[PDB]
RNA sequence: UGUAACGGGGCUAAACCAUGCACCGAAGCUGCGGCAGCGACGCUUAUGCGUUGUUGGGUAGGGGAGCGUUCUGUAAGCCUGUGAAGGUGUACUGUGAGGUAUGCUGGAGGUAUCAGAAGUGCGAAUGCUGACAUAAGUAACGAUAAAGCGGGUGAAAAGCCC
RNA sequence: CCCGGCGAGGGGAGUGAAAAAGAACCUGAAACCGUGUACGUACAAGCAGUGGGAGCAUGCUUAGGCGUGUGACUGCGUACC
């Protein structure tokens, strides 16, 4: 009889924080993607922006198992006439240590404008300090 | 009162015509005699003089006063084309299309 | 139809649906592709077959009370305002007057009375029967229709 | 040259969406008889700059 | 306040007083049902089921209206295999008012 | 006895472009391209009363896996928890009460743990 | 041409070998309605059904039962200026072809029922006629012998007259 | 009568039952081209629909909501012959 749907107004998000030091990749990227979707909230509707801020804060120090630090390439394409750039894990956190939750995290979302709204909502930070003090955002584990 | 007048049979296309109503629409009537003496194009001569005629026409007949009246529905419709023959090379004839437009204006207030 | 058999442009060569004739049904203004003969639809009928359904709806006037058989049934003068006059009495309007001894008196007089028609006793039809809301049967007629279908 | 398969109202409108003329909304007054005119030009009459300068 | 009960061979959770869709019954057009199939009863203490059905929960009901549905109109089409088929449907329903979660 | 066919056409395209009515350009406009939006309507139409079903199941499921896990008890194991103790509600409803009433929905974890 | 040999993210368990209950998962099976085809059933009856099984994907193709159109008989009847056909909307309704009622337009024909006869239903045939789109306000305005200014008439003059 | 070049073309006024019956003249469909009102639409990928579905605009009965237009976002989805 007309299930229940998230209304977006009526959507209370909240804030959270992860310190992502030592922690593997995948499974905390898995677990951030799962929260930034909104699957853990008892109102989850597949079409509206459900999900929970979440600032992940200490990027660069994110662990990886196996000879994956060296050996995990991260290609992509320039757009241009033979242009294929790649960096390896290391490389990739010696420049924007950012872009390694954001690309792994940004894979296991949805792919669409709710997919991209839903990736707004993450806060990726390479130092241990976030100035969203502001939201009172709780610790998460 | 609405007031309309219309130039039927008007010897141009709607899209020219069109170009210069779209100019004049919800404008005060002095205001938009003026653009038309001063838009560099055929159809400006063409719409005026409808527009120049639906104010007289509308102080004449029934609403008096220049000052108020504004220019509410201004529109340019296809009239009938009519049909000749352009010869091209290599034997072939083409049928070209001399088009016609209705155009209307009302000076309401 | 009136035209030429010639082909009005040539099968190849130019970018247009093979045409072979300007009268082909598939074009304007020539060809309608099963084109009617005048024919004749009349079919037969057993004799058998006509006599019998004759006594089928013959009989059932009888059950539906519209056969009317009376004695002598003639009008005085060739005038139909007469004969007009007398079916007031007999409570008629609709009605086919069958007659064995035919009177141009009484023929005369029911050419211009629409719902009344009058046919022979020999000349008696299936439509006729069925069509008129009564039968109006002479003695005679009755007697020479009994002898005609048998 | 030629097109694979028509375009539709849309399209020739978005194409027709800069074909749309400016008006002038820039008329001038002359000093003296304080007539209408363009700008840097003269006037119906015969003044520019409140000053007769044409027969 | 709020009950739970299979009906159509299906579930519905009803409230006390409103109007609930379900379908056709063998009933009169203003006669009455009790649905002694009863799974759920919440309120300030929940009675659910460790068992099927509760135990003396009953749910009264009216009955209001016996219409049709919308027309559902069914396409079936074959690809370039000189197939099609053209079907409606209207499914019965009956409308049942709630009067009694006991 | 000819038989012009002006009338009964135009009823029928007329029909079709009736349920074409909201589509794009063409699609709306000419009975040619309609005739084949219409059908496609149809055919999609039928397939989704099949996918709604399964659809709807989808959406209760992670919705009920969701309220569960709120309470420390996953899907799988929450679902057998409630048919070894006999319990006949269905999915539609379980993620009913899980957004409803999460106070009495509790109370549906604790009968699984039960088992 | 670009990672490009897990579908991707990603994983030392989210891989593999073995066992063990879970769960998901199709139009499959069960639940509750609704319709129809054939077979039994009691012998009801000349067929409704307490029924009662069972079936119901479908190209070529074969067999059933219908809708609608113009015309002929029922019809010199019936409906119609207190508004026909047609056009255009809306609301019901049938399993489908469809049907019914009515708003506006229209301004005079229409036709129940049961029969009869067909120029009886169109999206395709590089189909045939008329109308209108697209490209597009695009190319082009037909010799690279050349125009300039003054006055004239005229609503208006690069082109006409001087 | 009035605008216009004592044009075209219109606005009146009048005739008629009616002039969107005014001679380009019964009816006046569709393609096609417009003017105004409601919603949507300038970080978003594909047969353009379809199941879900917020909001907003109007119709209604109202002290629930149910029609109607619209369709953000989202699962599935490669036209017909
Ligand atoms: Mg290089
Ligand atoms: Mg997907
Ligand atoms: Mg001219
Ligand atoms: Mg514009
Ligand atoms: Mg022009
Ligand atoms: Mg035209
Ligand atoms: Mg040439
Ligand atoms: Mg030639
Ligand atoms: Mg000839
Ligand atoms: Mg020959
Ligand atoms: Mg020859
Ligand atoms: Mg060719
Ligand atoms: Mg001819
Ligand atoms: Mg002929
Ligand atoms: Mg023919
Ligand atoms: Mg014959
Ligand atoms: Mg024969
Ligand atoms: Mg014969
Ligand atoms: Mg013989
Ligand atoms: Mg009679
Ligand atoms: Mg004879
Ligand atoms: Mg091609
Ligand atoms: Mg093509
Ligand atoms: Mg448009
Ligand atoms: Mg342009
Ligand atoms: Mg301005
Ligand atoms: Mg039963
Ligand atoms: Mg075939
Ligand atoms: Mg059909
Ligand atoms: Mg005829
Ligand atoms: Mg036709
Ligand atoms: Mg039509
Ligand atoms: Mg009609
Ligand atoms: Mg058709
Ligand atoms: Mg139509
Ligand atoms: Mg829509
Ligand atoms: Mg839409
Ligand atoms: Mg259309
Ligand atoms: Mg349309
Ligand atoms: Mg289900
Ligand atoms: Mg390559
Ligand atoms: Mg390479
Ligand atoms: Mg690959
Ligand atoms: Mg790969
Ligand atoms: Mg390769
Ligand atoms: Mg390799
Ligand atoms: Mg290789
Ligand atoms: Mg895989
Ligand atoms: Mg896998
Ligand atoms: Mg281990
Ligand atoms: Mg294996
Ligand atoms: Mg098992
Ligand atoms: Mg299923
Ligand atoms: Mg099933
Ligand atoms: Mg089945
Ligand atoms: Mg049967
Ligand atoms: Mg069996
Ligand atoms: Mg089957
Ligand atoms: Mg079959
Ligand atoms: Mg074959
Ligand atoms: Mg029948
Ligand atoms: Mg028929
Ligand atoms: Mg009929
Ligand atoms: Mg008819
Ligand atoms: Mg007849
Ligand atoms: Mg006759
Ligand atoms: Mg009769
Ligand atoms: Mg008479
Ligand atoms: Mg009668
Ligand atoms: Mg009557
Ligand atoms: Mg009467
Ligand atoms: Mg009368
Ligand atoms: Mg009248
Ligand atoms: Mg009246
Ligand atoms: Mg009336
Ligand atoms: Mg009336
Ligand atoms: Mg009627
Ligand atoms: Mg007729
Ligand atoms: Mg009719
Ligand atoms: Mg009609
Ligand atoms: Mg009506
Ligand atoms: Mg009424
Ligand atoms: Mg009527
Ligand atoms: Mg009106
Ligand atoms: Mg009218
Ligand atoms: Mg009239
Ligand atoms: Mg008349
Ligand atoms: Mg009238
Ligand atoms: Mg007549
Ligand atoms: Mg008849
Ligand atoms: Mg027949
Ligand atoms: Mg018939
Ligand atoms: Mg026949
Ligand atoms: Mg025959
Ligand atoms: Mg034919
Ligand atoms: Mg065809
Ligand atoms: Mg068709
Ligand atoms: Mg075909
Ligand atoms: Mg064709
Ligand atoms: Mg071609
Ligand atoms: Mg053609
Ligand atoms: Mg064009
Ligand atoms: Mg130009
Ligand atoms: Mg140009
Ligand atoms: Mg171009
Ligand atoms: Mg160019
Ligand atoms: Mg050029
Ligand atoms: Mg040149
Ligand atoms: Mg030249
Ligand atoms: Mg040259
Ligand atoms: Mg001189
Ligand atoms: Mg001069
Ligand atoms: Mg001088
Ligand atoms: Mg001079
Ligand atoms: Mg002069
Ligand atoms: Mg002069
Ligand atoms: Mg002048
Ligand atoms: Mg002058
Ligand atoms: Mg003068
Ligand atoms: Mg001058
Ligand atoms: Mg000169
Ligand atoms: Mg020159
Ligand atoms: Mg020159
Ligand atoms: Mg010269
Ligand atoms: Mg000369
Ligand atoms: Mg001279
Ligand atoms: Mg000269
Ligand atoms: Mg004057
Ligand atoms: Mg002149
Ligand atoms: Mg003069
Ligand atoms: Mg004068
Ligand atoms: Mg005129
Ligand atoms: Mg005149
Ligand atoms: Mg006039
Ligand atoms: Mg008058
Ligand atoms: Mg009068
Ligand atoms: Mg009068
Ligand atoms: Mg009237
Ligand atoms: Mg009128
Ligand atoms: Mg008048
Ligand atoms: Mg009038
Ligand atoms: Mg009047
Ligand atoms: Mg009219
Ligand atoms: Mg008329
Ligand atoms: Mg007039
Ligand atoms: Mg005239
Ligand atoms: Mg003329
Ligand atoms: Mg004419
Ligand atoms: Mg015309
Ligand atoms: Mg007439
Ligand atoms: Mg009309
Ligand atoms: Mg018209
Ligand atoms: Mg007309
Ligand atoms: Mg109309
Ligand atoms: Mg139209
Ligand atoms: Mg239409
Ligand atoms: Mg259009
Ligand atoms: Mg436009
Ligand atoms: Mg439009
Ligand atoms: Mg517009
Ligand atoms: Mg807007
Ligand atoms: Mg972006
Ligand atoms: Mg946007
Ligand atoms: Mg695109
Ligand atoms: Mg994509
Ligand atoms: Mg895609
Ligand atoms: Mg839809
Ligand atoms: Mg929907
Ligand atoms: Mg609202
Ligand atoms: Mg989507
Ligand atoms: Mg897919
Ligand atoms: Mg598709
Ligand atoms: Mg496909």
């Amino acid at each position: 009889m007309k299930t229940f749907t998230a209304k977006p107004e009526t959507v209370k998000r909240d804030w959270y924080v992860v310190d992502a030091t030592g922690k593997t990749l995948g499974r905390l990227a898995t677990e951030l993607a799962r929260r930034l979707r909104g699957k853990h909230k008892a109102e989850y509707t597949p079409h509206v922006d459900t999900g929970d801020y979440i600032i992940v804060l200490n990027a660069d120090k994110v662990a990886v198992t196996g000879n994956k630090r060296t050996d995990k390439v991260y290609y992509h394409h320039t757009g241009h006439i033979g242009g294929i750039k790649q960096a390896t894990f290391e490389e990739m956190i010696a420049r924007r240590p950012e872009r390694v939750i954001e690309i792994a995290v940004k894979g296991m979302l949805p792919k669409g404008p709710l997919g991209r709204a839903m990736f707004r909502k993450l806060k990726v930070y390479a130092g241990n300090e976030h100035n969203h003090a502001a939201q009172q955002p709780q610790v998460l584990d | 009162m609405e007031t309309i007048a219309k130039h039927r049979h008007a010897r141009s296309s709607a899209q020219k015509v069109r170009l210069v109503a779209d100019l004049i629409r919800g404008k005060k009537v002095s205001q938009a005699l003026d653009i038309l003496t001063y838009t560099n194009k055929k159809a400006a001569v063409l719409v005026k003089k409808v527009l120049e005629s639906a104010i007289a026409n509308a102080e004449h007949n029934d609403g008096a006063d220049i000052d108020d009246l504004k220019v509410t529905k201004i529109f340019v419709d296809e009239g009938p084309s009519m049909k000749r023959i352009m010869p091209r090379a290599k034997g072939r004839a083409d049928r070209i299309l001399k088009r016609t437009s209705h155009i209307t204006v009302v000076v309401s207030d | 139809v009136t035209g030429s058999g010639k082909k009005p442009w040539r099968q190849k060569g130019t970018g247009r649906a093979r045409s072979g004739s300007i009268k082909s049904p598939i074009w304007r203004s020539g060809g309608v592709t099963f084109a009617a003969r005048p024919q004749d639809h009349s079919q037969k009928v057993n004799k058998k077959m006509y006599r019998g359904a004759l006594k089928s709806i013959l009989s059932e006037l009888v059950r539906q009370d519209r056969l009317i058989v009376v004695e002598k049934f003639s009008v005085e003068a060739p005038k139909t305002k007469l004969l007009a006059q007398k079916l007031k009495d007999m409570a008629l309007e609709d009605v086919l007057i069958i007659t064995g001894e035919l009177d141009e008196n009484l023929f005369l007089a029911a050419r211009n009375l629409h719902k009344v028609d009058v046919r022979d006793a020999t000349g008696i039809d299936p439509v006729s029967l069925i069509a008129f809301d009564k039968v109006v049967m002479t003695a005679d007629a009755v007697k020479q229709v009994e002898e005609m279908l048998a | 040259a030629v097109q694979q398969n028509k375009p539709t109202r849309s399209k020739r409108g978005m194409r027709r969406s800069h074909d749309a003329l400016t008006a002038v909304t820039s008329l001038s007054v002359d000093k003296t008889s304080g007539e209408k005119h363009l700008r840097h030009h003269i006037t119906a009459d015969g003044y520019y700059r409140g000053r007769k300068v044409i027969a | 306040m709020y009950a739970v009960f299979q009906s159509g061979g299906k579930q519905h959770r009803v409230s006390e007083g409103q109007t609930v869709r379900l379908e056709k019954l063998d009933i009169a057009t203003g006669e009455t049902v009790e649905f002694a199939e009863v799974l759920m009863i919440a309120n300030g203490e929940e009675v659910k089921i460790g068992v099927p059905f509760v135990d003396g929960g009953v749910i009264k009901a009216e009955v209001v209206a016996h219409g049709r549905g919308e027309k559902v109109k069914i396409v079936k089409f074959r690809r370039r295999k000189h197939y099609r088929k053209q079907q409606g449907h209207r499914q019965w329903f009956t409308d049942v008012k709630i009067t009694g979660i006991s | 006895a000819r038989v012009k066919r002006g009338v009964i056409a135009r009823a029928r395209h007329k029909k079709i472009l009736k349920q074409a009515k909201g589509y794009y350009g063409a699609r709306s406009r000419v009975y040619r391209v309609a005739f084949q939006a219409v059908i496609k309507a149809g055919q999609y139409a039928y397939r989704d009363r099949r996918q709604r079903k399964r659809q709807f199941r989808q959406l209760w499921i992670a919705r009920i896996n969701a309220a569960a896990r709120q309470n420390g008890i996953s899907y799988s194991k929450f679902i057998n928890g409630l048919k070894k103790a006999s319990v006949e509600i269905d999915r539609k409803i379980l993620a009913d009460i899980a957004v409803f009433d999460k106070v009495a929905f509790t109370a549906l974890v604790e009968k699984a743990k039960a088992a």
